[PDB]
This record gives structure tokens, C-alpha cells and sequence, in this order.
């Protein structure tokens, strides 16, 4: 007559790794490493990304002529941008403190695009006339949509002193430029003026800004060049532009509540109506593992991620053969 | 022919996790102890959702935008997250092998201790065998086998009944 | 008659950590092993003052200098200091998660060393209750108790009338 | 007869969590969270803060009429600024390399402010009718003490040749300036001339300013703007000042020595003359804990920062009641 | 003849970790349980091979590049790489701790196994004398020492002779 | 007859902390902090280092006169400087963007110096007397070997328009530089010009740099600076350079493409005909080891650095006979 003392054994073959122990199997385990996504591009808390395909953030902003299409989002968590996006500057030059700019949008609350200087209001200087073959509107020469190149009329170019009191409750993102001119008589053929300037002044802003005239290699068939800036205007302050010449004038702003910082995704994932509280530029993670595999570049509450495949916790007993 | 803990695990004991085996003249058969089990299953699981639910986790955007004259700076951000990530893969990997030594620990000695709790009832009543059974000294019939599993078990019935057949040898 | 380690902790012992309590003859009390508890006060002491006496901190500023148009610096010093956040607090709890674990084990171990060491030179003379405690099968007056303290013990010293007492059932 | 064995028990209450058991009473146990911090704004190893109350470094440094001389501070371990403090820059403009200068007298070993251009030696200018009423010292418009608004005396603004070697051997941190007039008309009422400049030169500095003259929002009931610029003259080198307009020149430079590196607090706690290796913006700590979770921006050698309630450790045995 | 478990070690004993050593009339000597100590061996061995293996090492260049208006990201720099260092330095020290805490723990638990693995073959047939011996009660030459080392030790053949020498106390 | 239990004891008295006990003597134990290293300083992944003598950066590429000893080379995985190099700027001024570049050519995989602006084709300029006393070779007045201070010829100074394609399919990292004169009269001297200009311009460059003419102390005897400036042209862009004055023109250029990123090690600890994987500016370290306290300016894969003197895990028994 015996009575015995034993544990359980079953049909299991997974194995967990000890500190002393090489591979050795158990009866339950389990793994805290996530490798698994929906291979989409979701939302955030509810919150949609801005998905721009193939438009970069500058084109988007100004109005490229080849992208126009997405300024109609009041709201969104992180913005897509594929890698290299085709649309970027179709007239070359360069934006200032462009990155810093990217990162303020990367996450907006509330976002409106609105006219504060029309079109129509240029009465002594050319508006229809600031196009150019770099930037294109469907074959055709055209220029961004959201500022005005202006020209001289009638053989003159008047001292501009337009200003801009932001009567609005939200703060306003303004951008302008400069053209840098290839010679004296190109200068002179736009603008009736040989040497210009442009003065912009708010309450933060002090800036003078001269075309720097000189010959450069062409690029998008162009040789002149154009630089934008920007600057975010508070409620009641005004901005103060000044110019006789090389002005990028604007005709949109937008109306901007920054309330949460994100971060730029470049990505091609194609968007799967899913939404998450974590994000990779290969897919989406819904989980509560702490640790994960998948992709070091992620936005949301994620898990820590690891450079390792398995983490297997045993959990039951050692299984015999 | 029957096997014990000492021997390994018993394949056709599939009520629970650590239990007991039998043999008497009427039949064997397994049975689980309950709270055994159910003592290591509630702290098998509190280890791993301690494991899980201790991690602090933030809202943080780990996309980089640094230019062609920041160098130095993106150069910083990497090795920056590049030691986070080591610090994370070698503490999550050792965590796991060191949970995992004491979990077979654990079992180890839960197996021991019910091995333990049966030694001390029995006491001069049966034969330890070397290998996690008693041989009785005496007859114990399936029901008299709850009792041993019971907690319950009288030794008095015995003592004398076993006395005679250990004396017999 | 009056429970040992196995059905809980002793109110009534307040010179020591781990001890003996006896009754006989003469009246019972507790005596605590002055000698192991020493030791395990002087390990787990030690154990929090490795916890603590390991970290050695650096004078460091923690500021935040920035302005409107370097958010993308400060958004990586943030980064910096979540990510520090995250890995000091999931290590300090699993540590105090792991050596509470530990430190339980530690005092278990010690007292069911002490149960042994006085259940090997007990042998036959008593009978083990199954609470931590042993019924003599002979009278033990108060030096006898202080020698099974002692570890010095006189088996042969009893088996005599012990072999009696038992052969009385 | 009877042996038992037995452990202790007592009337603690004390709890603590095991990795798989959760909320078990124990005889004993310590704490090694820190999370008492004495509430006060203390000296760090002896050495007491400086504490700018409304005032910002910059209106410190250039003298804002609405600060205090208070110089009998001659080191200190850190400085206390309030959130955003009321006197900054009375009259509007920018404060250049601001961020990187207050890091650099986070922590000072000696300082001690010097005349080094006395306003005395201003013959052939008006030194003492610069002035404004967005500065004003007792009701009455006045101007930063430590440098100086020059201005035309007789309808001219000779052009000034003004240097200053460093007979010291301690470094040397020179403040100036420069006024972004509005139009031409002001411009010639200050500075007879109507195209200026300043050049500063040193043997490392190779500065030169022109004046923004556009029209800008009023602040401070000003519409004018200041910037100011620094420098860290060695010993025995030589400033060189040089300009025809517009200059806002310095009378005081400060001796300084850094051996150290601290960091700005802003913090409204009091100071409680108190002394402490660890201090955070509402208050020090004192006992080094490994951890604490009082608050992130400490400063000194303080503990690992945490987001914990408690960090207990068990110490004793399992408590039975 | 020397003492074991609950005593000290064995200068004489070379050939392995663990092992017995037997007093007779023949003569007196000591023998290593390679079985147990390969284990150990490999185990110790694995353990210090998982401390190494699992590091993660990628390619990093630590440099301090900034100039004197870059002071700030310099500060920067010197948290974020301060705070590394305090972060595995901690993580270290705290980790042979605990590891070299279990290492001894694995020693002593596999001592007492093999102490048990020969007290459960001897029985009645030998005296726990407390401190990892046993003193057979009967004689026991070089082929029954090395039967009890070995596990294979014909308990009741000797019997005839033990209850012989009990009774004789 | 007897048989007991009992372990392995040796003579042995190395030592092993516990969390409960300290100074524990066991059997055998296992360092695992590497504290040895080599001394010298050696090739990385079976590249050489580059090793700059006294030259700097700045020197090394310029050519200053006083250290031609390095100029071979066209591979290397870091760069050594020592920890502050006697020869850089021979002519006081300033290197734009230094840090970026030196970061940049931290670890270069190849690199092949080539002239681009042949010295003889200044017909109408003086090439040849561009040198001072700042930038001494053989005793006699000298100036940067790779870079020529064009000053007029015939007392006339014809406006400089060279052009340069990149007929290479490597990047070119070109430098150039532009003359801060001290006064009207010194600028006549030089150039005959007197107001100048630099216009430096490729498909992303758009420079156009000023001489700024102030009075500064004087550094190795000259008071006037030289700034210096760099970009990479792209295979088949072209650099466009326009000048009348103050201008330091390209000579030679560098051939380079880069893959890797390494960092400036500033030691003086010499070469060793040696391989590693891991380099410190005292020695290198051939240790798998997972940590180590040699030094923490560690450049390769180098181990944990951590600030502890010993790291044994035990590995043997209680040492106790
Ligand atoms: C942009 O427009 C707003 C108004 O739409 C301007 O703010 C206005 O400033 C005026 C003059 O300071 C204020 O009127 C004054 O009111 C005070 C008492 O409040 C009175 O003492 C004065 O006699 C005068 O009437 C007016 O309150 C204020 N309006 C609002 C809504 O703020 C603002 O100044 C403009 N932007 C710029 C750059 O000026
Ligand atoms: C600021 O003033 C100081 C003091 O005059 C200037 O330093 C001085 O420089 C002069 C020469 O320019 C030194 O005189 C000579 O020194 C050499 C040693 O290098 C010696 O061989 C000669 O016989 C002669 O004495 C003088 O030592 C030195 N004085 C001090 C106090 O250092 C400095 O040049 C001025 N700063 C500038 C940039 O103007
Ligand atoms: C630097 O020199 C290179 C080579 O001379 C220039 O690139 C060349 O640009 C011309 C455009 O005029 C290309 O000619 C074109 O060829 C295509 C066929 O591929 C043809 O369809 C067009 O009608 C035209 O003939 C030429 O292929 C191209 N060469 C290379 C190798 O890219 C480059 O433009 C010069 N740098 C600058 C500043 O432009
Ligand atoms: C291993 O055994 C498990 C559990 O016995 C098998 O899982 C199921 O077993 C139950 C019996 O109650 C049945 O529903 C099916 O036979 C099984 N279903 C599934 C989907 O698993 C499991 O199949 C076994 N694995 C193998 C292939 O050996
Ligand atoms: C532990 O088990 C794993 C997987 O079963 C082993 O991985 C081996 O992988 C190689 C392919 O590279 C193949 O030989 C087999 O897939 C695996 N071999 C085995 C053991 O089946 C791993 O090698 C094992 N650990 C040890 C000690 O080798
Ligand atoms: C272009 O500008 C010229 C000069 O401003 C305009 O000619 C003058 O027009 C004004 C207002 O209509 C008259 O008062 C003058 O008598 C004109 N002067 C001369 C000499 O012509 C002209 O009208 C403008 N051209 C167009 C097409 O708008
Ligand atoms: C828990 O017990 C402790 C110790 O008995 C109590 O603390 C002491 O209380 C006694 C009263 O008998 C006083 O003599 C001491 O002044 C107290 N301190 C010391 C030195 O122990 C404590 O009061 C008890 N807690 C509760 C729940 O009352
Ligand atoms: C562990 O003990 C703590 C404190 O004694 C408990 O904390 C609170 O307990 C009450 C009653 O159970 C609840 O109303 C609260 O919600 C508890 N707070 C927390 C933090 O949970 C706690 O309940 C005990 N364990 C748990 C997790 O329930
Ligand atoms: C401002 O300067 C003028 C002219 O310099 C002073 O008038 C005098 O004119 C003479 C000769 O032209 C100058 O040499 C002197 O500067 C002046 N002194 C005299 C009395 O001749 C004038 O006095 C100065 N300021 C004012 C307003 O008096
Ligand atoms: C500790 O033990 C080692 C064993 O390796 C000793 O080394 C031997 O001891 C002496 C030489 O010192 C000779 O008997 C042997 O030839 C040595 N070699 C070996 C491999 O045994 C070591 O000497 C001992 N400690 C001291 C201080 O001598
Ligand atoms: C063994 O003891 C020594 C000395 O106690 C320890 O080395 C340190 O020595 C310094 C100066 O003599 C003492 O102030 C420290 O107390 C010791 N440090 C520590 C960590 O206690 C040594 O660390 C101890 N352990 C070992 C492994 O030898
Ligand atoms: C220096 O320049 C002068 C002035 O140009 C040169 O003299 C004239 O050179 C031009 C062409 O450069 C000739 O057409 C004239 O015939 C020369 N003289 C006259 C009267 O104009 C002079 O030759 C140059 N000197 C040198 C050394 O070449
Ligand atoms: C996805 O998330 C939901 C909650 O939104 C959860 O309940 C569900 O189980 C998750 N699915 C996966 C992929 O496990
Ligand atoms: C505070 O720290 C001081 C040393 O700085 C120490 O003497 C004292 O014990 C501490 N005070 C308490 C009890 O918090
Ligand atoms: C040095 O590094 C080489 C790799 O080239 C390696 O094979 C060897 O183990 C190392 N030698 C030592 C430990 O000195």
C-alpha cells in the first residue's frame, strides 16, 4: 500500500531559458515581449493623424500647386510624411528654422486656415503676375497658393506699408518670403527698384531682411531663389510689413491651439481606420506586454522596446518526457 | 506499476498542479491538492502582472528631426536611446532568467512541503521509499487515503495494526 | 497546549527574533535564540544598507533652460528625464518586490533550521506534533531544555524511560 | 514536557508587497523612499542662492531702475527666479545668448561689479537725457544703471573711439547695446547722423550692428527697441568700442570666476535659512534615501527621482495578528 | 574522521565540490560526488555566462564636442551620460549582490539534498549525529561505503546486526 | 564507522560581497569589470586612426604652414588631437561650423585631396603675395597651404567669377574664407576696392558675406581676422564664387565619402601597430567583459562604464577549512 507526492506533466513542449538552465521545457508559460501590429496607421486617443501623402510639410503650408490636398483638418495627433515627399519647395530656396516649425505642428488642437491679407487689396502692385515654370499648376507656371509674389505695376513698385492687427483668440501662424534675384536688370525688370528690403515687426519680431543678388546653379530649372519665414502672432499683437521690393506677401495665415507636443512619423503605411494608444511606422500595437520588438520610433503610451525576441516568464512546472 | 515526485511529473494527474497517487488493494488512481495548487497558481500569476503592471509607461514621441548642420545633436538623441535600449534589453532579459530560477524554485519546494505535511502524519505508520512515496505498513483503503489528503488522518487506528507487520521483517 | 511556528508568531517573546518556549515541571517560557537572530538582524541590515548604500549619487542641476525656438532641444532633455524616470522606478520596485520575497524566505528557512536542529537530537525521546512543536516522552527539567538549546544533548540519557512511555501504547 | 519553536510577533502594522504576495504584515520594515522635503528655499554646502525676487537676470544685470543694487553678493550657489518675473526689460528689445549667459552664473565664484567707462567721461555727448517712460525709477522716467543711452549734445554725435583693457585677472562680463529707432526723423532728433553703426572688437569678438529703423508694435508704451549683447573680456585683452549713433554703451562690467556649473530655480518658497545637499523648488531634502518622488528639478547631489508612493522593505517577520 | 554539513569544508577533498568522506576500520578517506558537482560546475558556470552574454554592445564613440556658446547642450550631454553611468553601476553592484546571495543559497541546498539522498538509503541503521555524519550501527567496509555513495545500498542485509547494536544502548 | 556530507575547501582567499554579508571568502570567484588596458592607442576594426600632431582640425585642412606632416592619408576610423593643439589658426579669425565638420570627418572612408582653382590661373590677381608674419614656414612669411589670399595686381582688383562642376562622383568638402581688414586705407592697400563683397553660391548654398572693418586687439601680431567657411558640393552641382576684395580662395578640395560616425579623442598617448575593438585616450581595452573602469571617453563597442572598483561573482564555495 503506497501513497505518492507528484506535480503535473503534460503535452507542452515551450521552453524558458534559467539563470543556470539552458532550454528547459515547462507546463505553462508565458511571453511579456509584443511582436505583433495591424500593419495600419491609426489614431491616436480618437484623434486622426495628418496624412500627408507625398507633400512635405513646407509644400503643404505654403500651398505647392502639385499637393493642394489637405488643408481642411482641424485637429489631428502626429503628421505622415513619407520619407523623401516629392512636393516639397517647387521654387528652391529654404525655410527657416523649418524643424522647429515641424515640431510645433506635429500635434495641433485646433487649426484654420484664414485669409488676412487679400488678394484682391494689392491695388498698387501686381498680384497675378508672380508665377513661374518651377511650380506648376497641372502644366501650367503657377507659385504657391497661400502667399502672393508680388510685381511691380505700371513700371513702379510703391513702398508697401501694409499691417495686421490679429483680432482673432487664438494665436496665428504667419509665413512670408524673399526672392534673391539673379542680376541687376532681372531685379529691376520685377522690381522697379535696384536695391530693396523688407522690415517685419511685431512685438517679439525685429527683422530686416536685403535679396542677396548673385549667381547660383539652377535647380528646378530656376536660378533664383526664395526664402520663407514664419512666426507665430499672439492675439492683439500686429505685425508690421514694409517693403519695396523681393516681397512674398502673405494672403492666408492660420489660426493655431498648440495644447500637446508630438512628433513627425515618416512612414508609407497606408492608413486603416484603427485607432491605438500606441504607433510605429510599420503598424499599430495594441497591447499591455511591457516590452516589445516591433520598432524603435513610436508615438503614444508604449512598451519599452527591446532588442531581443523572446522574454518567456515560466509559469508552470518542468515537463517530462 | 507507479511512479513518485522524485521521479518526475505525473502525466495522468490533470486536476491540478502538485498532487497525490495512491495503490491499495482496491485501486489506484490520482488525486490534486487543492489549495496546494491553487496557492502556487495565485502567486505565479501575481509574479507575472507584478512583472507587467510595475511598468511606469509615459506618452513620448520618439521621432527625430535634426538637419544637415545638427549633426552633433542627432548624434546625441541616438546615443541617448541607443542606452536606453541596451539598459532595457539587459535588464528585461536577466529579470526574466532570474524570475524564472526561483519560479522552479518555488515548485520545487511546494512539492517538498506536501511531501513534508504527509511525512509527519504518518510518522512510524509507513516506510519512506526513497523517491516521494510511502509504503504503508499497514492496509489503507481508497477511502482511508482521503484522509492522509484530508489533513485528517488517524494515526491511533494504526499505530499497533502497523507495529505487528514492521515487526514481521 | 501551546502552538509553535507553523500556526503563527509568538506575542509573548520579546527578547529575541527566532526562540524555543517550553513547559514542564517546573513551568513553562520562551527563550529566545539570542545568537541566530543577531546574525539575521545583522544580514537584513545589511540588506537595506546595500540597497541604500549603493547608489552613489553626482552633484547634477536638473533645469530647464530653453527657449521658444529650441523646443526640439527640450523636447530631448524631456525625453532624457522620462526615460530615467521610467528605469528608476521599475527597478526600484522590482528590487523591493524581489528581496521582500527574499527576505520572507530567509526568516522561514531559519526557523525550520532551528525546528531540525532540535528534531535530530530529539530522534525517538519525543513525539513531533506537527506545529513546531515536540511532546517529550520523558520528564525534562529545565537543564535538559537548555540542552536541547544547546545542541547538547544526552539521548542515551532517557531512552530508557522514553522507550517506556512509548511502549505504553 | 514540550519544546516549540517560534518566532516573534508585535503590534505593527506595517505592510509589504512580495513579487507574489501582496499586502502581508511584517514585524518590521523600512521605508527608502524620501518624501519629506522642509519646505523652504535653503544654502547648498553653505553657500546661499541668489534670489532675483520680480526681477530678471537681465534687469539685474543691466540694472532695471525697478531692482536693487544689493551687489554685497559677492557668490552664490544657485538663483532663484520667479516664474516669469515683472521686471525684465523695461524698455523692449533682446537680450542676445540669454539663455546660454544665465548658465553661465548659475553658480559664480566671485562677483563684484567694476565701473569701467564712468559716465563722467561723456564731454562731447549727452550722457544723462537718455531716458524713457517705460523706465521709469520713482514715478520719474529713467533708464538701466549700468549702461548708459548716449545721445547728441549740440546737434551732433561725434563718433565715438572708446577701449578698455582688462588690468584685472579675473574674467570680465561687458554688457552693451544698441536702439532700433523707428523712422529717420527720430533717428537724427538722438543721433544727428542717419546711417550708424557699432563695431565692438576684442581679441576673439568681431561684432558688427546696424539699426533695424522699421515701424513695430508699441511695448511698454515704447515703440523703439534695445538689444543688448555681452561678452567675456579676459584678462589683460582689450575691448574696442566704435560707433556714430544708436549705441548703448557700457559703465559697469562685472569681475566674475566660475569654477562650477549650477543651474536656475524658479521657485516662490521662501528662503528659510536653512542648509542642504539637496534642494527642489518647494523645499530641501534632507536624508539620503536612494529615491525620492518630492519633485524632478532638484539641484545637488539628490536621489534617484521616482514615481512611487512608497518603497518599503521588509525587515522582520511576517506579523500573525 | 571529520565532521560535515552543518561544520565547515574539506581541505582534503579535491576532486569535486561536494562529496563524502567515510571513517572504517580500514582506513579513512574522502570521495567527491561528481554528479553534483558537474551540476554545480555548470550551473555557476552558466550563471556567469548569462551575466556576460546577455550585455548588448553596440558600436558608440563618447565625445564632448561643443563650443563655449554651446554650454547648455554640452550640460545636456553630461546628465544624460552621468546618468547612464549612476544607472548600471547601480544595476550592477546590486546584481552580483543578489546573484552571489543565491550562488552560496545553491551550495548549501545542494549539500543538504545529498545529505538527505544518504540519510533516506541508511534509515535506523545509522545515527544522525547533527552534524553531517552518520554513525553506522553496524560495520560498513570500503564496498558498503561505496554503496551508499553510489545509492545502492542493501538496507536490510545489515539490519541483522543494527537492531543488535541498538538494543545494546 | 562513519560516513558524512561536507564540500570542497582550498587556499583561497579571494573575497565576495552578498546582500546580507560582507567580506565572504569563497573557492574560486569571477571578475567580470575589465581594469586592464593597453597603453597605446590603435586601429579600429583594421583601420588606422588619424593621428594630427600638433596640427588641428582647422590646420589640417587649411594647410597651416607649420605642420605638413599628415598630409597622405585616405581612410580612417577616428581622429586624434591633442587636448589643445599649438597650430590652428595661424591667422586670428574663425572656422564656421567647426564642430559640425570635425564631427563630420570624425570617421571619414575615403578621402582624397585634389586641386580644383589651379594657383597659376589668377591672371589678372596676385596670388603669390598673400602671406604674413602670423604663419611663419622656414623663418620666412607664409599663409595656408591649401587656400590662396588673392590680393591686386597693377593696382587693380577685376571682379572675381570662377565656377567649379563637380566632374568627380565623390563629395567635395570645399573651403574658402574671407579677409577682415582694419581700416579704409589698409583695404585700399590690398584690394583696390572699398566697399567688397564674397558671393559663394551652389544648389543649397546662398552666401554673400561683408568685410567687417572695426579695430580689434592684436593676435600674433595681426589685428586683422580671417573667417573661413565650408560646404559639400555634391557630384555634378557647381560651386559659383564671386568676389572684389578680402577674399581667400580654394585651391585644393577634398574628395570624401563617409558611411560610419566616430568622435575626436584628445589624447597624447602614442600609436601601437595594435587592433581593438574599443579605444580609450589612455589605452585600448581587448575584454569581453560586460563592464569596465578604465576611462569614459570610450570610442568602438566598448563595455558598460560603471564606478566600481571590483565586480566578482562567486562562483566557488564557502572558503572555510
Ligand atoms: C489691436 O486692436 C485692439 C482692439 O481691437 C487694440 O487694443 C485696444 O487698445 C486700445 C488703446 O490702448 C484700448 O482702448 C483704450 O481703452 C482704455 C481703457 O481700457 C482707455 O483708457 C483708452 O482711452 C482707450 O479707449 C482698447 O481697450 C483695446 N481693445 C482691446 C479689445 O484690447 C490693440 O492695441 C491693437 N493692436 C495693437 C498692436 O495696437
Ligand atoms: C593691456 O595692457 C597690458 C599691459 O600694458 C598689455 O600687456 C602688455 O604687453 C606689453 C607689450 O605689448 C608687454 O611688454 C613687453 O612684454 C614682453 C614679454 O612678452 C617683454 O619681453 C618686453 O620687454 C615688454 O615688457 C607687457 O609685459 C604686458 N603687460 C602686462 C601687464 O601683461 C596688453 O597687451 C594690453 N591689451 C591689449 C590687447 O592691448
Ligand atoms: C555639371 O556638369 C554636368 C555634366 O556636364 C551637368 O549635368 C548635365 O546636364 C545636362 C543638361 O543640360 C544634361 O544634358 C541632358 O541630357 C539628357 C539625356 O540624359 C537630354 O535629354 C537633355 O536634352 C540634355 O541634353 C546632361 O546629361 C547632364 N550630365 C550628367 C552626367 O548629369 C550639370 O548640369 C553641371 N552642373 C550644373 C550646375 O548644372
Ligand atoms: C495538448 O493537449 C491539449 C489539452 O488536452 C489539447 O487542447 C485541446 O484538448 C481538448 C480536450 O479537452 C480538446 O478540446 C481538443 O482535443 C484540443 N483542442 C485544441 C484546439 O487544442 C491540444 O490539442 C493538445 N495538443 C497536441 C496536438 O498534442
Ligand atoms: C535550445 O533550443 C533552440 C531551438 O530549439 C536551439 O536552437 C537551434 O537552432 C539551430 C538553427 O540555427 C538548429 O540547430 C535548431 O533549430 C536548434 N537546435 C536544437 C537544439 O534543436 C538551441 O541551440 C538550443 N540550445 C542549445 C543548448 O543549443
Ligand atoms: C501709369 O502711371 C502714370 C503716372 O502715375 C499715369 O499717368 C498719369 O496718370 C495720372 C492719374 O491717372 C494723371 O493725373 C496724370 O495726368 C498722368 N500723367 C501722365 C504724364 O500720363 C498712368 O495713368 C498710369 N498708367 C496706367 C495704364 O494706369
Ligand atoms: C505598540 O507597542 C509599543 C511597544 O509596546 C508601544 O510603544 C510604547 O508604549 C509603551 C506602553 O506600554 C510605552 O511605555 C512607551 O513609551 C512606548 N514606546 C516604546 C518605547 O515602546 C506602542 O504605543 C504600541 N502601539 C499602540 C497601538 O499603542
Ligand atoms: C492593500 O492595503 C491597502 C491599504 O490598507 C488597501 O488600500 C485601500 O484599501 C481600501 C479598502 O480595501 C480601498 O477602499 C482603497 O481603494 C484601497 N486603495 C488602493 C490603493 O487600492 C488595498 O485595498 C489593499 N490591496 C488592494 C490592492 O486592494
Ligand atoms: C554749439 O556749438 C557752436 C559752434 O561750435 C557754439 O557756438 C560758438 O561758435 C564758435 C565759432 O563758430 C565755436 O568755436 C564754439 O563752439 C562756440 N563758442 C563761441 C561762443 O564762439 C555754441 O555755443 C554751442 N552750443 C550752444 C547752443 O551754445
Ligand atoms: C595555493 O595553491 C596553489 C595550487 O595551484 C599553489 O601552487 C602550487 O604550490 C606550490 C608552488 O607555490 C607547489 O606545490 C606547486 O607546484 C604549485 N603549483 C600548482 C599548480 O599546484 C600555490 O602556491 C598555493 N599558495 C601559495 C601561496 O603557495
Ligand atoms: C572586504 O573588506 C575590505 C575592508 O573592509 C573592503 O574594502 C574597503 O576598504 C576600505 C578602506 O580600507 C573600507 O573603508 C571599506 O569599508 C571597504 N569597502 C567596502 C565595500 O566595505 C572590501 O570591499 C570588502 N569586501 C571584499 C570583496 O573584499
Ligand atoms: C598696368 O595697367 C596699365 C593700365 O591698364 C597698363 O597700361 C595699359 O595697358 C592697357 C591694357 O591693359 C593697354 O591697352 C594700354 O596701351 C597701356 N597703356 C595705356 C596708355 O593705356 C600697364 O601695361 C599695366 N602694367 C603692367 C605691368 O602690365
Ligand atoms: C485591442 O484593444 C481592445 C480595447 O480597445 C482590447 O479589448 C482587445 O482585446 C485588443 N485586441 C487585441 C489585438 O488583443
Ligand atoms: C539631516 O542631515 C544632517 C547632516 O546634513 C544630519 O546630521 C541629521 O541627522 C539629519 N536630520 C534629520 C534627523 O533628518
Ligand atoms: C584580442 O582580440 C582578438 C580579436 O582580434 C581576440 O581574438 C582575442 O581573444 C583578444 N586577445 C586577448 C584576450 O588579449
Amino acid at each position: 500500500d503506497q501513497i505518492c507526492i507528484g506535480y503535473h506533466a503534460n503535452n507542452s513542449t515551450e521552453q524558458v531559458d534559467t539563470i543556470m538552465e539552458k532550454n528547459v521545457t515547462v507546463t505553462h508559460a508565458q511571453d511579456i515581449l509584443e511582436k505583433t501590429h495591424n500593419g495600419k496607421l491609426c489614431d491616436l486617443d480618437g484623434v486622426k493623424p495628418l496624412i500627408l501623402r507625398d507633400c512635405s510639410v513646407a509644400g503643404w503650408l505654403l500651398g505647392n500647386p502639385m499637393c493642394d490636398e489637405f488643408i481642411n483638418v482641424p485637429e489631428w495627433s502626429y503628421i505622415v510624411e513619407k520619407a523623401n515627399p516629392a512636393n516639397d519647395l517647387c521654387y528652391p530656396g529654404n525655410f527657416n528654422d523649418y524643424e522647429e516649425l515641424k515640431h510645433l505642428l506635429s500635434r495641433i488642437n485646433h487649426f484654420e486656415k484664414i485669409q488676412i491679407i487679400p488678394k484682391s487689396s494689392w491695388s498698387d502692385h501686381e498680384a497675378s503676375s508672380g508665377v513661374s515654370s518651377a511650380c506648376p499648376y497641372q502644366g501650367t507656371p503657377s507659385f504657391f497658393r497661400n502667399v502672393i509674389w508680388l510685381i511691380k505695376k505700371n513700371n513702379t513698385y510703391p513702398t508697401i506699408k501694409r499691417s495686421y492687427n490679429n483680432t482673432n483668440q487664438e494665436d496665428l501662424l504667419i509665413l512670408w518670403g524673399i526672392h534673391h534675384s539673379n542680376d541687376a536688370a532681372e531685379q529691376t525688370k520685377l522690381y522697379q527698384n535696384p536695391t530693396t528690403y523688407i522690415s517685419v515687426g511685431t512685438s517679439t519680431l525685429n527683422q530686416r531682411l536685403v535679396p542677396k543678388i548673385a549667381t547660383r546653379s539652377k535647380v528646378n530649372g530656376q536660378s533664383g531663389r526664395m526664402d520663407f519665414f514664419w512666426t507665430i502672432l499672439k492675439p492683439n499683437d500686429a505685425i508690421n510689413f514694409e517693403s519695396n521690393g523681393n516681397f512674398i506677401a502673405p494672403e492666408y495665415a492660420y489660426k493655431i491651439v498648440k495644447k500637446g507636443d508630438s512628433a513627425i512619423m515618416k512612414s508609407e503605411v497606408e492608413y486603416g481606420n484603427c485607432n491605438t494608444k500606441c504607433q510605429t511606422p510599420i503598424g499599430a500595437i495594441n497591447s499591455s506586454m511591457p516590452f516589445h520588438n516591433i520598432h524603435p520610433l513610436t508615438i503614444g503610451e508604449c512598451p519599452k522596446y527591446v532588442k531581443s525576441n523572446k522574454l518567456v516568464l515560466a509559469t508552470g512546472l518542468r515537463n517530462s518526457p | 506499476a507507479i511512479a513518485g515526485f522524485i521521479e518526475g511529473g505525473w502525466q495522468g494527474m490533470v486536476d491540478g498542479w502538485y498532487g497525490y497517487h495512491h495503490s491499495n488493494e482496491q485501486g489506484s488512481g490520482y488525486a490534486a491538492d487543492k489549495e496546494s495548487t491553487q496557492k502556487a497558481i495565485d502567486g505565479v500569476t501575481n509574479k507575472v502582472n507584478s512583472i507587467i503592471d510595475k511598468m511606469n509607461t509615459q506618452f513620448e514621441a520618439v521621432g527625430r528631426e535634426f538637419n544637415n548642420l545638427e549633426r552633433r545633436i542627432e548624434n546625441l538623441n541616438k546615443k541617448m536611446e541607443d542606452g536606453f535600449l541596451d539598459v532595457w534589453t539587459y535588464n528585461a532579459e536577466l529579470l526574466v532568467l532570474m524570475e524564472n530560477e526561483r519560479t522552479l524554485d518555488f515548485h520545487d519546494s511546494n512539492v517538498k512541503n506536501l511531501y513534508d505535511k504527509v511525512r509527519l502524519q504518518l510518522r512510524d505508520n509507513a516506510k519512506e521509499l526513497g523517491n516521494g512515496c510511502f509504503e504503508f505498513y499497514h492496509k489503507c483503503d481508497n477511502e482511508c487515503m482521503e484522509s492522509v489528503r484530508n489533513g485528517t488522518y488517524d494515526y491511533p487506528q494504526y499505530s499497533e495494526e502497523a507495529r505487528l507487520k514492521r515487526e514481521e521483517i
